[PDB]
């Protein structure tokens, strides 16, 4: 039993998290009320890695629950599952923090902190042998943000040998709340670079642009972009949820993961995705899955992968066909396009199979790949801090907490040289 | 769509093979130093063949024969042919051959003093070539009737020389009364199959063959290098001293009453045979996990009977600037494409 | 009687383990339960079993071995398997959180912490021996533990059992079935770790055993359980002579002394002959020369590479089944003439024959077919090279870049033992070339 | 060819064929400890970044 501990901050780490649990829930049969009712035991074998068995005979999600306002968090409690969720771990304050990175790191999150900590110590404690952690949140508002990478910071402080691994959201300008977006962003980033070992990270711009193309839906919402995340979490969780030989737990996935620690940011993929509704019946042949998996369409950080090389490539393959068929794309695949892989970092494409399929589906792909095209994503972020920044635009709401221009220097610098860092080895 | 690699630049032959190969549209050169390769043409020298065969998902296939060497050194081919009981010491196509290690350094010397003064006893023809691998094109030569000046110029150098005796009495090709040699293409496949170029060509001297001067090596020595250097008379009687099968063969016809299939080639492909046929147990790869091919170039010397002599085998052979076309197609044909398949009348002759 | 210590590291080593004890016991007649009813030596023997196993009052027999690994899942598979009444607790030590692929993190970091345990554990079983022979290490190159946690067990046995004689079973790195990236690095820091303090080591290439699997036993996707039972085998016929009557390999002193004259080229090639699919309607039964022959296959080798561009130093037949010392020297005869053999020149071209009258035991509803005769082959040939060659090629090549390196200095070590061990495996490259030549 | 040293039992035979003719304990506790404490430097230095 190597336990992980989930934290969910902010708005959309909140609705993001929630809907993760439901997903995960249904797949290891665990109803709102905590009672199991599964056919197979692969569900119950690593339950543990997830879930408390506080009573007979109940699980309980490890999960905490924060924000600087109550109402997602209300909301959370309302949905289906949210009876299932532990009472004590609902920690939150009421002022919010206004769509702005110092509130949530400095000064209302500051508030708040120590009282979310208490019970992470509470879970952690209660654990056989832990693993690390795991932060669903965005990067574009204040909670999630400034509070989320401040309470990374502080439990990298009491566990300072634990890995710390996080789904982050990215803002872009196709699904955004507010123009001091790519501020907080940028702010953000630096914390994860600092101290994280994993970070998935989840581009709105990307969940809009497959909704919007792949998935014909012209006006997508939140709810179609959090399935789209839901579905890739359940996926990128399956080594740790189920039994197998390969990134089987958090330290293991990071070693083979992460050749170099700063970078250490990962472009995640799904397959299948189709629109409706003709096509949905028939199962896909597991060439489709390879090849939609491996689409630059099917990519969720929206950078281009053919724009630069793979480090390390982790795919996982759910449920029933054959692991034969499965060598035989995955090779096909490095081997049509080697010049997409690194050549000096032998075999970095791993590849897991599960028997147990997501709910919906006959079988599925989950790619987790740590390109150096993911610079994209950064440099984007990257253009739009300075292009407000040259002009101090809407810098007051940050000074007016404390902060000073020079963190804001300091922030944009960093993630500069994390574009740098990772054209290097594009190039090498 | 089939993927190879390149680590012979200064390749004439196979740099033929790679701009065929992509002209087919289904070929894709990679950099030299990735590994997911079905083909390699590799370098010459110290080529990794430990390395092929260990990537799953991908027959790989080499241009070389590990092992091929032994055919293609002059020391190993000497020690190749008296220690393999099918070839033996008592073989008639081979000259006799001694292995010479100088005195700075087994070793033949008191075995050829001992033939040699045989010879001189027995009033017969006596004069010697000493040559290596070392030799640098048109150096490293030099033929002698005198023992003593033939081992003390191995001496003079540092690596394992031969000595070999020198057809005193080539055939020589009128008008000129001038040497020759011959060389074949045999490309040898995954399967073993020995398939001989259906062209040679003959290397010829523009210089009269002169018995009373080993000194001047120029209408001795049939090297192209040499004879584009020192003959004077360079493209006289043939187009850069090349004289082809159609024009030697109409000669034959024409002066001695006889064809180039009879008088010469059935012997050129018995020794072809002979030669491969001994080495094939120890460089097959017939159960390996890779697969190679090879491109040899057989040099012969005829002599005035119409005997076929084996003079040396080449392992990184060039061709002749006509045939590369024909060639290279055919190497295509029939060493990669028969393992790697794209989507009547061979150039070659399966012995 | 001289006792055997058999010690399992790691997954493949603690997986490795199970087979071979299964397929021990049922070739000794030896229950679940432990009790075996030909020994009438109740209690107590010194019999050549008894090499391998011990004895309880109450009949019980009992292997020499420890199991260790960092990560309680897989021993606990044998603590609640079908041979759990076999073992007892003190023999099977786990820990809480494992290696995680880092040599560093199995050697430094966790294995500092329970190497006085385990060689507590050891000390145990050593006490319970009228005349230790050594030890047989079972343990994977690649993993965290296998390599880590092994390497600082070497180094301490040669300490606390100076005299004693240590060989090796190791598995060596396969893409096809790998778990990590940074194999080659586990592989390179554990064998310049190890050199010295292995007197024999038997590599066997995940790569060969799965082929083999897929070619011969007709398995479209082999597992570990398919890999291992093959891989048990082989070792059995490898450690037959230690736990039979016989005048070959008696004793662990005679491997070395057999297969290693040069003692840092303390690893021989392993070939096995014949695996035939159990599925298989029919099949011929192939010849004492037939599987001699296939010995000089590359297909059937455990490492695949070609003996024909390398030097023999030592070679070493041993038989299982329907064998007579007439046959198998006309079947020498005859491959002598046919393959290419080369001996060093400063040793004999010859062959040690070991035949062992009862044929391979093979797992009920397993994947091999019984045979009436087979053989492996050890020959200490230069051509294992070819498999350090490429391993310190893919070491080379993320080392370039310091690809992963982090990870390692993150646990304690330094960078200079990353090219310190290098040295180390350059050197060992040459010595095979010199002696190879 | 020349047979050898030929052994026979019930359980089998056994011949030839000749067909021609360290560290001390100190030193490792040692190198143990220096790998702890460069562990617990690098941890050192984190938690002192950490507390600026
Ligand atoms: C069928 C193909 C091309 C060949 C036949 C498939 C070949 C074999 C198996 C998988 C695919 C690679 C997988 C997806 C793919 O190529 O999608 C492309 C686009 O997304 C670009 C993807 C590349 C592929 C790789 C491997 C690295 C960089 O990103 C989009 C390609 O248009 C889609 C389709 O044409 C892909 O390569
Ligand atoms: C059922 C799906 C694919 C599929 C199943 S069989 C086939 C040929 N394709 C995937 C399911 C993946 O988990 C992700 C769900 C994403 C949900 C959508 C964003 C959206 O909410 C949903 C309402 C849709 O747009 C569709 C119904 C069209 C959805 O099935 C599209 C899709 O590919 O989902
Ligand atoms: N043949 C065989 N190889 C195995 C087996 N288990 C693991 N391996 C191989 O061993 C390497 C992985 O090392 P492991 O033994 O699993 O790891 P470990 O020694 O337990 O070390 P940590 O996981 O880091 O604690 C990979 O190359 C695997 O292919 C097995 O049961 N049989
Ligand atoms: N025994 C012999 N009798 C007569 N002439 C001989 C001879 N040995 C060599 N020659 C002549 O000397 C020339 C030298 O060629 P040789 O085969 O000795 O070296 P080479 O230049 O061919 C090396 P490589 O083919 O490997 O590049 C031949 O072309 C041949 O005409
Ligand atoms: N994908 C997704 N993004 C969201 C969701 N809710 C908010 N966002 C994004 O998150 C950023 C806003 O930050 P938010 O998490 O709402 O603020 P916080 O409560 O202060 O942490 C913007 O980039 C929004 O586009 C959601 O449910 N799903
Ligand atoms: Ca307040
Ligand atoms: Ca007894
Ligand atoms: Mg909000
Ligand atoms: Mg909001
Ligand atoms: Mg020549
Ligand atoms: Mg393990």
């Amino acid at each position: 039993m190597r336990e992980i501990v989930h934290i969910q901050a902010g708005q959309c780490g909140n609705q993001i998290g929630a809907k993760f649990w439901e997903v995960i829930s249904d797949e290891h049969g665990i109803d709102p009320t905590g009672s199991y009712h599964g056919d197979s035991d692969l569900q119950l074998e690593r339950i543990n890695v997830y879930y408390n068995e506080a009573t007979g005979n109940k699980y309980v999600p490890r999960a905490i629950l924060v924000d600087l306002e109550p109402g997602t968090m209300d909301s959370v409690r309302s949905g289906p599952f949210g009876q299932i969720f532990r009472p004590d771990n609902f920690v939150f304050g009421q002022s919010g923090a206004g769509n702005n990175w110092a509130k949530g790191h400095y000064t209302e999150g500051a508030e708040l902190v120590d009282s979310v900590l208490d019970v992470v110590r509470k879970e952690s404690e209660s654990c056989d042998c832990l693993q690390g952690f795991q932060l669903t949140h965005s990067l574009g508002g204040g909670t999630g943000s400034g509070m989320g990478t401040l309470l990374i910071s502080k439990i990298r402080e009491e566990y300072p040998d634990r890995i710390m691994n996080t789904f982050s959201v990215m803002p872009s300008p196709k699904v955004s709340d507010t123009v001091v977006e790519p501020y907080n962003a940028t702010l953000s980033v630096h914390q994860l670079v600092e101290n994280t070992d994993e970070t998935y990270c989840i581009d709105n711009e990307a969940l809009y642009d497959i909704c919007f193309r792949t998935l014909k839906l012209t006006t997508p919402t939140y709810g179609d972009l959090n399935h789209l995340v839901s579905a890739t979490m359940s996926g990128v969780t399956t080594c740790l949820r189920f039994p197998g030989q390969l990134n089987a737990d958090l330290r293991k996935l990071a070693v083979n993961m992460v050749p170099f620690p700063r970078l250490h940011f990962f472009m995640p993929g799904f397959a299948p995705l189709t629109s409706r509704g003709s096509q949905q019946y028939r199962a896909l042949t597991v060439p489709e899955l390879t090849q939609q998996m491996f689409d630059s369409k099917n990519m969720m950080a929206a950078c281009d992968p053919r724009h630069g090389r793979y480090l390390t490539v982790a795919a996982i393959f759910r449920g029933r066909m054959s692991m034969k068929e499965v060598d035989e794309q995955m090779l096909n695949v490095q081997n049509k396009n080697s010049s997409y892989f690194v050549e000096w970092i032998p075999n970095n494409v791993k590849t897991a199979v599960c028997d147990i399929p997501p709910r919906g589906l006959k079988m599925s792909a989950t790619f987790i790949g740590n390109s150096t095209a993911i610079q994209e994503l950064f440099k984007r972020i990257s253009e739009q801090f300075t292009a407000m920044f040259r002009r101090k635009a809407f810098l007051h709401w940050y000074t007016g907490e404390g902060m000073d221009e020079m963190e804001f220097t300091e922030a944009e610098s960093n993630m500069n040289d994390l574009v740098s860092e990772y054209q290097q080895y594009q190039d090498a | 769509m089939y993927t190879f690699v390149v680590r012979d630049e200064n390749s004439s032959v196979y740099a033929e093979v790679s701009r065929l190969l992509l002209a087919t549209g289904q070929w894709k050169r990679l950099r030299k130093d990735n590994p997911r390769f079905n083909l390699m043409l590799g370098e010459r020298n110290r080529l990794p063949f430990g390395r092929l065969g260990h990537e799953p998902g991908l027959v790989q296939l080499v241009n070389y024969y590990r092992g091929a060497d032994k055919l293609c050194r002059k020391a190993s081919l000497v020690k190749l042919i008296k220690t393999s009981p099918e070839l033996s010491e008592s073989c008639t196509w081979f000259p006799e051959s001694y292995v010479i290690y100088p005195t700075n350094l087994t070793d033949e010397r008191e075995v050829f003093l001992a033939a040699y003064n045989r010879r001189r006893e027995g009033r017969e023809g006596n004069v010697w070539i000493a040559k290596s691998s070392a030799g640098a094109k048109g150096e490293g030569i030099l033929i002698s009737s005198e023992a003593s000046e033939l081992l003390d110029f191995i001496d003079e150098q540092g690596q394992v020389h031969v000595i070999q005796k020198y057809l005193e009495k080539p055939l020589l090709l009128e008008p000129g009364h001038r040497k020759f040699d011959i060389r074949s293409w045999v490309l040898v496949d995954h399967l073993y199959n020995i398939y001989l170029y259906r062209e040679g060509v003959l290397r010829t001297s523009s210089e009269p063959y002169n018995s009373a001067n080993f000194q001047d090596k120029t209408c001795h020595l049939t090297n192209h290098c040499i004879q584009k250097e020192y003959s004077k008379n360079y493209g006289r009687y043939e187009e850069g001293n090349e004289m082809f099968f159609e024009e030697f063969n109409q000669y034959l016809m024409d002066a001695l009453n006889t064809t180039l299939e009879n008088s010469i080639l059935l012997q050129i492909k018995h020794i072809i045979r002979s030669c491969l046929m001994c080495i094939e147990p120890a460089i097959s790869t017939k159960h390996l996990h890779y697969q190679s091919f090879q491109l040899f170039g057989f040099d012969f010397m005829v002599d005035e009977e119409l005997k076929v002599w084996l003079i040396e085998v080449n392992g990184a052979p060039a061709c002749a600037q006509k045939l590369y076309a024909e060639l290279c197609q055919g190497i295509v044909d029939v060493a990669i494409s028969s393992v790697f398949p794209l989507a009547p009348t061979s150039i070659f002759i399966k012995l | 009687m001289r006792e055997c210590i058999s010690i399992h590291v790691g997954q493949a080593g603690v997986q490795i383990g199970n087979a071979c004890w299964e397929l021990y016991c049922l070739e000794h007649g030896i229950q679940p339960d432990g009790q075996m009813p030909s020994d009438k030596t109740i209690g107590g023997g010194d019999d050549s079993f008894n090499t391998f196993f011990s004895e309880t009052g109450a009949g019980k027999h009992v292997p020499r071995a420890v199991f260790v690994d960092l990560e309680p899942t897989v021993i606990d598979e044998v603590r609640t398997g079908t041979y759990r009444q076999l073992f007892h607790p003190e023999q099977l030590i786990t820990g809480k959180e494992d290696a995680a692929n880092n040599y560093a993190r199995g050697h430094y970091t966790i294995g500092k912490e329970i190497i006085d345990l385990v060689l507590d554990r050891i000390r145990k079983l050593a006490d319970q021996c009228t005349g230790l022979q050594g030890f047989l290490v079972f343990h994977s190159f690649g993993g965290g533990t296998g390599s880590g946690f092994t390497s600082l067990l070497m180094e301490r046995l040669s300490v606390d059992y100076g005299k004693k004689s240590k060989l090796e079973f190791s598995i060596y790195p396969a893409p096809q079935v790998s778990t990590a990236v940074v194999e080659p690095y586990n592989s390179i820091l554990t064998t310049h770790t190890t050199l010295e303090h292995s007197d024999c080591a038997f590599m066997v290439d995940n790569e060969a055993i799965y082929d083999i699997c897929r070619r011969n036993l007709d398995i479209e996707r082999p597992t570990y359980t398919n890999l291992n039972r093959l891989i048990s085998q082989i070792v059995s016929s490898i450690t037959a002579s230690l736990r039979f009557d016989g005048a070959l390999n008696v004793d662990l002193t005679e491997f070395q002394t057999n297969l290693v004259p040069y003692p840092r080229i303390h690893f021989p090639l392993a070939t096995y002959a014949p695996v035939i699919s159990a599925e298989k309607a029919y099949h011929e039964q192939l010849s004492v020369a037939e599987i001699t022959n296939a010995c000089f296959e590359p297909a059937n080798q455990m490492v695949k590479c070609d003996p024909r561009h390398g030097k023999y130093m030592a070679c070493c037949l041993l038989y299982r089944g329907d064998v007579v010392p007439k046959d198998v020297n006309a079947a020498i005869a005859t491959i002598k003439t046919k393959r290419s053999i080369q001996f060093v020149d400063w040793c004999p071209t010859g062959f040690k024959v070991g035949i062992n009258y009862q044929p391979p035991t093979v797992v009920p509803g397993g994947d091999l077919a019984k045979v009436q005769r087979a053989v492996c082959m050890l020959s200490n040939t230069t051509a294992i090279a070819e498999a350090w060659a490429r391993l310190d090629h893919k070491f080379d090549l993320m080392y370039a870049k310091r690809a992963f390196v982090h990870w390692y200095v993150g646990e304690g070590m330094e960078e200079g033992e990353f090219s310190e061990a290098r040295e180390d495996m350059a050197a060992l490259e040459k010595d095979y070339e010199e002696v190879g030549v | 060819m020349e047979v050898i040293e030929l052994n026979k039992c019930t359980s089998g035979q056994s011949f030839e064929v000749i067909l021609k003719p360290d560290p001390s304990l100190e030193e490792i506790q040692k190198k143990l400890e220096a790998a702890e404490e460069r562990r617990k430097y690098q941890e050192a230095e984190l938690l002192k970044h950490l507390a600026e």
